[PDB]
């Protein structure tokens, strides 16, 4: 991926509000494991399944 | 070059754990080093001009085989840019980082007996400028906390008041500390003045120039890394990172 | 006294227009560096007045 350039400003005055905290995923996929793993193979095998 | 150009403590303390020992040491015989000199500098005067050298100059001088010239050797490179000639120290511990050297007592090197007001003196400690100084601090607390000789390192700050105001306040084994430090201690950079292509009269100011106006011609060289441009392109194992913590601290 | 720098430099260069019209020269010099030092932002105008 080609980088970005920022201008000369925003790399001395520039500011982000940005919530960096990561959720684990675990409480959705341990409960119901059936239901998660059948939701994302079947997102995923619809790409796959076009190339 | 690289050694000087690291500004802050967290990455002068990254180079040295990625840096082994023989870039410290200098495989040229060099010359002695306290002899009074004469040099010739014809921008300014048509007669020989007088200079005393010293291990402090960015040119290899011969070293003493001992455990004192290793150390001294290795806090002139940290302060100047070039070690001395020690050789036939051995490929076990040539190859250890500078910072286990420092640090580490499983290198097998023993350390504990060193003076820091007699290597202070043979590293004219006088003639160091105060970034100079605060490198060299950095030095003797990484070894007082390798040998448990913490309480000696603060004597010798209480004896020598220049000292005491410019010391690094970091602990040699907590990251935090590490992170948190402000100080400035890079010796060549980008300058903000006229830097021009002309020769200084003694020998350390000489060499010293002759490093930073050789940085200038590093940072435009296709060499040096430019982290704004080309971040996707390094390593992840030496990539930044903000959680970057050395082994063990 | 009061209001931003880049107000400041702004507003002072309409006023040398007024002060200089007889002269547009001035006006158009003293804008052409004004363009190249407020690429930087609030740092450059302060440049162009220093």
């Amino acid at each position: 991926y080609r980088p970005r350039r920022f201008k000369e400003i925003e790399h001395t005055h520039g500011y982000v509000y940005r919530e960096l905290n990561q959720g684990s995923l675990l409480p959705l996929v341990d409960a119901n494991l059936k239901e998660s793993s059948s939701y994302y193979f079947k997102k995923l095998m619809s790409s796959i399944s076009n190339v | 070059m690289d050694v000087l150009s690291k500004g802050s403590l967290k990455e002068l303390l990254a180079h040295l754990e990625k840096t082994p020992l023989e870039e410290a040491i200098s495989y040229r015989i060099g010359t002695v080093p306290y002899q009074n000199v004469l040099i010739s500098r014809n921008e300014y005067y048509n007669q020989l001009y007088p200079d005393t050298t010293s291990l402090i100059d960015g040119v290899s001088r011969e070293g003493q085989r001992n455990v004192n010239g290793l150390i001294m050797s290795i806090i002139s490179y940290v302060v100047s840019g070039s070690g001395h000639y020690i050789p036939n120290i051995g490929f076990m511990l040539l190859r250890r980082s500078i910072l286990d050297i420092l640090t580490k007592h499983d290198t097998g090197l023993v350390t504990n007996n060193l003076n820091y007001g007699i290597i202070a003196r043979n590293l004219t400690v006088s003639k160091m400028n105060c970034e100079q100084r605060k490198r060299m601090l950095i030095c003797f607390k990484l070894l007082a906390y390798k040998d448990g000789n913490q309480n000696d390192y603060e004597i010798y700050l209480n004896q020598n008041i220049p000292l005491k105001q410019i010391a690094p306040n970091f602990i040699p084994g907590d990251m935090r500390t590490v992170i948190h430090n402000q100080d400035q201690l890079a010796i060549v950079g980008i300058p903000a003045y006229r830097l021009t292509q002309s020769t200084e009269l003694s020998i350390r100011d000489d060499n010293a120039k002759s490093y930073k106006l050789g940085y200038v011609d590093w940072y435009n060289s296709n060499s040096f890394l430019r982290e704004r441009s080309e971040f996707n392109l390094i390593r992840l194992k030496d990539r930044d990172t903000k959680y970057g913590k050395l082994n063990g601290w | 006294t009061s209001g931003s720098i880049i107000n400041h430099a702004n507003n002072l260069n309409k006023v040398i227009n007024h002060v200089f019209a007889d002269k547009p020269l001035i006006s158009e010099t003293m804008l052409k560096i004004l363009t190249i030092d407020g690429t930087t932002g609030k740092d450059g105008y302060r440049n162009w007045l220093d």
